[PDB]
């Protein structure tokens, strides 16, 4: 899944 | 300034849990953003991704090693654990804490995200040898050849790492080639020690080995094959 | 998941080179990408951080560019220090995975492997085991090949190999490759083979002995 920083 | 140390047992038997410690300073885990992840580094071989936690209590891992793994904090004592179950001689590694950063803040804002992108400071990392044997001695062999002629010691079957070989008491140094031990299949380990001399060479070879855990001292004469 | 591609696995230079690395994500990772250097016996220390970022007190010879899918580091005039091993980390998906990394050292001619072979002593023999170990002296490049051929039979899963460290002054490489076989097992062959492969020599060198030729 996705980073916690991403989007 | 940031500073972190991994502590725990430098040597655990197969099936057995380990838990690993990453004490810190200069940060807090309270701190917006911050995570501290733990990486390892097998012998010789690429660096591994294993786990992270956050500042709000947020954890991942690795999916290969998900079921072995748990990891959790102390922020009251600056602490990040780590615990990995039933563990394997593959396991057998350097182990890694580090930090990471949380976006840049102006007022307390985030404004720039950019900085969370590495892990910026590291451990200098903790040994960690996985195997089910206890402490043994070497049984040193000779390693005979039959334009320079080589000669050696094969120092095998023992544990714990290290293990220091020298030649003619420290006397003799140029064309020595002393390799790093491998860890065998049965747990213990074992290396050679070699040196490249004059074909011509009139000169005696013995290899001294000293294994410090066990208290074997072994000092080995290798000539030429026959008598 | 993710896989990281890095690209040379193994680089040689000089001090004062210009020396380019680059990692190839499977998947757009967008700029969450970093870049570290690991000096042996030591942890990793970070370069670049978001793929372009020059981090604090890291030398300006350092530099990062590229987004996406393709990354490159750069040393413009490399330090003495620079000859370590270098990774690129994704960071945009989870798990944060690492590239296989980068082996940088001292550039030196060519030089063959010297190939020696070793049978087991009289006294190991008498303990129930044999190793057979092969060396393979002073060679640049790194990469080399052993191939253990007992009685022209390939072997597999039954040696283990170990490198020294770039040497310090001579800019080599050795080898020692063991052979590990029962006392029982050993006595039921007589040629023992140990092949190299290496950029040094024309074709393979073959190194063998026949068991109990006295």
């Amino acid at each position: 899944e996705l980073d916690x920083w991403a989007s | 300034r940031i500073t972190l140390k991994e502590s725990g047992p430098p040597l655990v038997k197969p099936t057995q849990t380990l838990t690993l410690t990453c004490s810190f300073s200069g940060f807090s885990l309270s701190d917006f953003g911050v995570g501290v992840g733990w990486i390892r580094q097998p012998p010789g071989k690429a660096l591994e991704w294993l786990a992270i936690i956050y500042s709000d209590d947020d954890k991942r891992y690795s999916p290969s090693l998900n079921t072995r793994l748990t990891i959790t904090k102390d922020t009251s004592k600056n602490q990040v654990v780590l615990v990995m179950t039933r563990v394997s001689p593959v396991d057998t590694a350097t182990y890694f804490c580090a930090h990471r950063r949380g976006p840049t803040t102006l007022f307390g804002v985030p404004i720039a995200r950019g900085p969370v992108n590495a892990m910026d400071v590291w451990g200098q990392g903790i040994t960690v040898t996985i195997s089910s044997t206890s402490t043994k001695g070497p049984s040193v062999f000779p390693l005979a050849p039959s334009g320079t002629a080589a000669l050696g010691c094969l120092v095998k079957d023992y544990f714990p790492e290290p293990v220091t070989v020298s030649w003619n008491s420290g006397a003799l140094t140029s064309g020595v080639h002393t390799f790093p031990a491998v860890l065998q299949s049965s747990g213990l380990y074992s290396l050679s020690s070699v040196v490249t001399v004059p074909s011509s060479s009139t000169q005696t070879y013995t290899c001294n080995v000293n294994h410090k855990p066990s208290n074997t001292k072994v000092d080995k004469r290798v000539e030429p094959k026959s008598c | 998941a993710l896989q990281l591609t890095q690209s040379p696995s193994s680089l040689s230079a000089s001090v004062g080179d210009r020396i380019t690395i680059t990692c190839r994500a499977s998947q757009g990772v967008t700029s969450a990408l970093a870049w570290y250097r690991q000096k042996p016996g030591s942890p990793p220390q970070l370069l670049i951080y978001d793929a372009s970022s020059l981090e604090s007190g890291v030398p300006s010879r350092f530099s990062g560019s590229g987004s996406g899918t393709e990354f490159t580091l750069t040393i413009s005039t490399l330090r003495p220090e620079d000859f370590a091993t270098y990774y690129c980390q994704q960071l945009h998906f989870y798990p944060h995975t690492f590239g296989g990394g980068t082996r940088v050292d001292v550039r030196r001619t060519v030089a063959a492997p010297s190939v020696f072979i070793f049978p087991p002593s009289d006294e190991q023999l008498k303990s129930g085991t044999a190793s057979v170990v092969c060396l393979l002296n002073n060679f640049y490049p790194r990469e080399a090949k052993v191939q253990w051929k007992v009685d022209n039979a390939l072997q597999s899963g039954n040696s283990q190999e170990s490198v020294t460290e770039q040497d310090s002054k001579d800019s080599t490489y050795s080898l020692s490759s063991t052979l590990t076989l029962s006392k029982a097992d050993y006595e039921k062959h007589k040629v023992y083979e140990c092949e190299v492969t290496h950029q040094g020599l024309s074709s393979p060198v073959t190194k063998s002995f026949n068991r109990g030729e006295c």
